[PDB]
RNA sequence: AUAGAUGAGUUUGGUGAUGGCUCUGAUUGAACACU
RNA sequence: GACUAAUUACGUGCCAGCAGUCGCGGCAAUACGUAAGAGACUAGUGUUAAUCAUCAUAAAUAGGUUUAAAGGGUACUCAGACGGAAAAAUUCGCCCAAAUAUAGGGGACAAUUUUUCUAGAGUUUUAUGUAAGAAGGUCGUACUCUAGAGUGGAGAGAUAAAAUUCUGUGAUACCUAGGGGACGGGUAAAGGCGAAGGCAAUCUUUUAUGUAAAAACUGACGUCGAAGGACGAAGGCAAAGGGAACAAAAAGGAUUAGAUACCCCAGUAGUCUUUGCAGACAAUUAUGAAUGCCAUAGGUUAGAUUUUUAAUUUAGUCUAUAAAUGAAAGUGUAAGCAUUUCACCUCAAGAGUAAGGCGGCAACGCAGGAACUGAAAUCACUAGACCGUUUCUGACACCAGCAAU
RNA sequence: CGCGGCUCUGAUUAGUGUUAAGUCGAAAUACGGUUCGUGUAGUGGAAGUUGCACGGGACUUAUCAAUGUUGAACAAUACGA
């Protein structure tokens, strides 16, 4: 097995999405509710608990976003030293 | 050619010509720059010329079309072979910190390896054995192995006294009311405790992730 | 391949200049005007590079290949029609050089009669 | 040659190829194949 | 840049070991007899061609490899490039 | 043949373009004839026959080259010292005139005309700094050395 | 025979090239128009 | 008007007209016509036609072909051109040096020739590695047909959605047992091989080069190469086989303003085998082959050496640069510096067309104009705009809600 | 007199050049809305379009689930943004 190549000269060395764009934590809860209605029915009693969990989602506040990741700043410092150059 | 035209080596020639005559023909030239007469007799040095570099090792005689003639060569001494032998037989000798920072570059003025391993200005290290070995192997005509054993044995007897003095120096100090602080054996263990806890918290918080995600793997949300 | 390298030993043993110097009566070419024979250093090994050996080795390859192109399905091998043409043109050049170099020496006639090399093999143009 | 100019040769070669197919019969009658 | 790292993982492991105040003895087989490794009779590397076999066990530095430790590949390379041209 | 002189001219251009302090050439009497004229004209610094490795730089003139016999003639090479003054090579351009495809010969009256900067034949007049080397029966000479000796011959190359 | 070697207009939104065309010079065993 | 020295006024209004080139004229034209003035040559002055020069615009002196006209599909080769080291003979080429110079001189180089040399080119020493090629046999995944009145018993397949279509003569789905034809999953890589075209499952058989390291051997035996000959993708022609799958043609169903088409149900040549014909390709690196040479760095392929860790080195290949080179884009193992040789180019368009000829069963191939008509065709770059282009940023732009037309 | 060459002409017929103000489509240039071109074989009023192999003069236009570290205590006259 070979080793990682040395990147050619790029206009800019950076990652598109520095911070992980996490998903809405409740879109998974809704899928569970929609899963019960398919197996247990709509007006059934088994799905009475998952519905309460779904109603608990929107009543809770949205977590605040995290501070930006400084990865792109450090990638731009070591570009010329880590790759074959920088394109003009 | 992306590079620019640097004429730094011709500042005097260019400046002296511009100052020879006056732009207003018919008048004497003005006074030249103050630096023109300063470097009048200090021309630049030749640059960019590729000479035949110093050959620290004999070049390959069998080569008929040798390449890399204008490439600097590796510096190798007879001690390189000796250093590698010693430090491979004593790997933990590399754990003894050594200061390669120079003080005044005058260390080799007080080194007379005909006396022994203990010199002036340098510590007793694997380098002393290599220098003492090289001296015996060249002056007293000893062989690589014979000179190695001699300088090597002299080096052990000195290290033994250094370790025996730490223990005795601490033992006698307490016999006359001398107390000391914490030692590495104790300090080293406390640092492990503080680091072990950080792992325990991580494991305890990381195991809850698997057991929770594992139990929730099944779609038992119906609550039948 | 075993016979290929075994034939190479036969050519070096038959046409090897280290053997024909004593087997033939007049191996070397006749002397020129004023030229006199002087002793030269001995060979440090067998003669494997003379034009006689090379022409003999090429003859073995030309037969092994020309015999495969004539066998069953040999006409379907279109790529090796160049290889046969390339072996005959390599032998033509050595025969053409050895002809003028040896100036009709007994060592030149021994090669022709033994290998059956006729003028058609080097004189004109080999068209295949 | 750019693709823009090659399309000029492309049409000239197709018009000719198309003309010979069309007149192949009368060229065969006059013995001009 | 100067690719460097901390040297305390081994620098302090040496000081912590020497704090135990214990020598290093020769490996024993299983009468415990701890013999130092710096003895003049065992700790020797310069030998004479007249050196017989009974005294070859005391040494610790040999030029040849340990046949049992080599892999089937390293052993073939050894037989082909070290012992074959020494006939 | 003339092909070796043509290779010697293009090689010295590439060695001066690369600002090399030394350069090697195949060891032939023809290359030695042109090198001696370049050294005699002041375009190169030294000429020394040696092996595939350059001699000691400092002790270049006092270098003791071994005799050239059939046992080492294949490895001999001519080592040339190149000059660079005022951040410029002294041997910038070496343009050949006579080539393997055609050997250009000049007469004594054509060389007298080319020496003063007037075209004559396939040659052109010499300007300030340019030199012209002719291979005559008296050896490789500079055009002004040839007209003085009143001889013509084969024109080799024009040295800017 | 040692003074003898020259350009200009015109392709493009623009720039640099490529490449023709035309003009600038000299002339005719000339013709035509106005004289 | 500008090139090109020399201006206004009036008339005319894309008309009449001027014009060597670019152009001028559409109601306030220094460009047309008249008037005056001005700039020139002068017994001549303009115009037409022609020749040289302009035009390195057929380049011997002295050009060029990656992207602009221009590198042959390929390299083995006859003729031809060119091509090592150190000496010698001959010509007296070459030079003095001409006047088409009798007779001599000089000896570097040139021609024929001789003798030596080993740096080019080759041979031997089973290299390693390797989808060059060919022959005779196989393997396997899937597909397909047949059979088991198999199990099961009304759908299946298709598409964005449908329709044509398949199915109660039992389909799809799930199996068992036989037959057939092609194809070649992983490995797999900037990897390799051959002159190129091209070459990727497997066993045996068979074939020429090439690469590394050491020795030995021959002793310039070399490079290029018009022509002839050979090879040459896919499609195609001819004959005899094969026929599962795919699929020009022909035909049907949809979509659409219309739909030959793009999509779909099906489907013949053909693809495959053997033997010939055929010779055109973006047959590409838009870059002929070969030789000498010029500074580095990071990968990678096959070896070699070593203190086999890792370095060193030979031959390949790719990335990014220096000197330099280039119209620039870029290249930098070359599109640089030089050299050798072959092919090819000389404004656009007509045209790779016509006619005659040659080759071929045919399809077509090779070779190859002129007339008529133009002042432009053409290349790289720069900044914009545009995109049924990417990713962002503002706006009741949209979503949502209320009201309204 | 015959055969051949050449010149002129020929019912009928083909190609191409030029010409702003006609007509029918929308093939190319952006992913040009079916990638475009080369070759070859078909096909359609026309530009076009289909099969097969081939070229980039099209996709290098490429830009993190390795998520980024208690890398040796504390205090001294040592240390002091
Ligand atoms: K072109
Ligand atoms: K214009
Ligand atoms: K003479
Ligand atoms: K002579
Ligand atoms: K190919
Ligand atoms: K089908
Ligand atoms: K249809
Ligand atoms: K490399
Ligand atoms: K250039
Ligand atoms: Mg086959
Ligand atoms: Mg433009
Ligand atoms: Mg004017
Ligand atoms: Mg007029
Ligand atoms: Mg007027
Ligand atoms: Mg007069
Ligand atoms: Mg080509
Ligand atoms: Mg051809
Ligand atoms: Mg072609
Ligand atoms: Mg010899
Ligand atoms: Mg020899
Ligand atoms: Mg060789
Ligand atoms: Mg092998
Ligand atoms: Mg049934
Ligand atoms: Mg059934
Ligand atoms: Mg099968
Ligand atoms: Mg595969
Ligand atoms: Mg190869
Ligand atoms: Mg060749
Ligand atoms: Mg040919
Ligand atoms: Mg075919
Ligand atoms: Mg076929
Ligand atoms: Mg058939
Ligand atoms: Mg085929
Ligand atoms: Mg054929
Ligand atoms: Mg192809
Ligand atoms: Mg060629
Ligand atoms: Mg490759
Ligand atoms: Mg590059
Ligand atoms: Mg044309
Ligand atoms: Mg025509
Ligand atoms: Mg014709
Ligand atoms: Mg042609
Ligand atoms: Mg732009
Ligand atoms: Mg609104
Ligand atoms: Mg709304
Ligand atoms: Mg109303
Ligand atoms: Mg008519
Ligand atoms: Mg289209
Ligand atoms: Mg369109
Ligand atoms: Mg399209
Ligand atoms: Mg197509
Ligand atoms: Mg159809
Ligand atoms: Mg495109
Ligand atoms: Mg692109």
């Amino acid at each position: 097995p070979n080793k990682p190549i040395r990147l050619p000269p790029l206009k800019q060395l950076r990652v598109r999405q520095a911070n992980k764009a996490e998903e809405n934590p409740c879109i998974a809860v809704m899928s569970s509710v929609l899963a019960c209605w398919a197996s247990a029915g709509y007006n059934s009693a088994g799905c009475a608990t998952v519905e309460n969990a779904l109603r608990a989602c929107m009543d809770a506040p949205k977590p605040a976003p995290k501070p930006n990741n400084t990865i792109n700043y450090h990638l731009s410092r070591f570009q010329e030293r880590l790759t074959q150059g920088k394109s003009k | 050619g992306k590079g620019r035209i640097f004429q730094a080596a011709k500042v005097y020639q260019r400046a002296s010509e511009a100052a020879a005559t006056n732009i207003v023909s018919g008048l004497p030239p003005r006074n030249p720059p103050l630096w023109l007469k300063a470097i009048e007799s200090i021309p630049p040095a030749e640059i960019n010329t590729r000479p035949y570099p110093i050959q620290h090792s004999p070049p390959n005689p069998r080569a008929r079309k040798p390449r890399n003639l204008f490439r600097p060569t590796k510096i190798v001494y007879p001690e390189d072979e000796l250093r590698r032998d010693f430090y491979r037989d004593h790997p933990w000798e590399l754990a003894r910190p050594r200061m390669i920072i120079e003080l005044d570059g005058k260390d080799a003025r007080f080194l007379d390896w005909s006396k022994g391993l203990r010199q002036r200005g340098i510590p007793l290290s694997g380098e002393s054995v290599v220098q003492r070995q090289l001296w015996l192997m060249e002056n007293q005509g000893m062989t690589k192995q014979e000179a190695y054993d001699k300088a090597r044995h002299e080096f052990y007897k000195l290290r033994q006294l250094e370790q025996m003095e730490r223990r005795i120096a601490v033992e006698e100090a307490r016999m006359v009311g001398g107390y000391f602080g914490k030692d590495l054996l104790t300090v080293g263990m406390e640092l492990e405790n503080k680091t072990y806890e950080s792992w325990k918290k991580w494991a305890t918080t990381e195991i809850a992730r698997q057991e929770s995600a594992r139990a929730s793997m099944y779609t038992n949300v119906v609550d039948n | 391949k075993d016979r290929k390298h075994a034939n190479i030993r036969r050519c070096i043993e038959t046409f090897g200049r280290h053997i024909t110097d004593q087997s033939l009566e007049r191996p070397t070419p006749p002397l020129a005007r004023g030229v006199e024979p002087k002793p030269q250093p001995v060979r440090a090994g067998p003669d494997t590079g003379s034009s006689e050996v090379q022409i003999a080795i090429l003859t073995s390859k030309i037969r092994a290949l020309s015999k495969a192109l004539e066998g069953h399905g040999g006409n379907r091998d279109k790529n090796n029609k160049r290889s046969l043409r390339r072996l005959c043109h390599k032998r033509q050049r050595l025969l053409r050089y050895m002809e003028r170099k040896e100036r009709g020496s007994g060592r030149w006639h021994h090669m022709l009669e033994t290998l059956g090399l006729t003028p058609a093999t080097w004189k004109g143009q080999i068209t295949l | 040659i750019s693709v823009r100019r090659q399309k000029k040769l492309k049409i000239k070669k197709k018009k000719y190829k198309k003309l010979m197919r069309r007149t192949r019969n009368e060229r065969r009658k006059q013995d001009r194949l | 840049i100067t690719d460097f790292t901390s040297g305390t993982q081994h620098g302090l492991t040496l000081k912590k070991f020497q704090a135990l105040n214990i020598p290093i003895s020769t490996p024993s087989e299983i009468r415990p007899v701890q013999r130092s490794v710096f003895e003049a009779d065992t700790d020797v590397t310069a030998f004479s061609p007249d050196e017989q076999i009974q005294e070859a066990e005391k040494r610790w530095k040999f030029s040849g490899p340990w046949l049992a430790g080599m892999t089937p590949g390293e052993f073939k390379e050894y037989l082909a490039k070290t012992v074959r041209p020494k006939r | 043949g003339i092909q070796q002189i043509t290779n010697m001219c293009s090689h010295l251009q590439n060695a001066s373009r690369a600002r090399l302090g030394l350069t090697s050439l195949p060891n032939t009497k023809y290359n030695l004839a042109l090198a001696l004229a370049l050294h005699r004209a002041g375009f190169i610094s030294s000429i020394t026959r040696g092996g595939p490795h350059p001699p000691t730089p400092e002790a270049l003139m006092t270098y003791e080259p071994e005799p050239v016999t059939s046992a080492n003639v294949a490895t001999r090479r001519l080592w040339v010292g190149l000059k660079y003054w005022n951040e410029e090579p002294v041997l910038k351009e070496l343009k050949p005139i006579s080539k393997p495809s055609r050997l250009v010969t000049a007469s004594l009256e054509q060389l007298n005309r080319v020496a003063r900067g007037f075209p004559a034949g396939y040659m052109k007049g010499l300007q300030l700094g340019e030199c012209l080397f002719v291979n005559t029966d008296r050896g490789v000479l500079e055009v002004r050395e040839a007209v003085e000796r009143k001889v013509g011959g084969l024109v080799l190359c024009k040295v800017k």
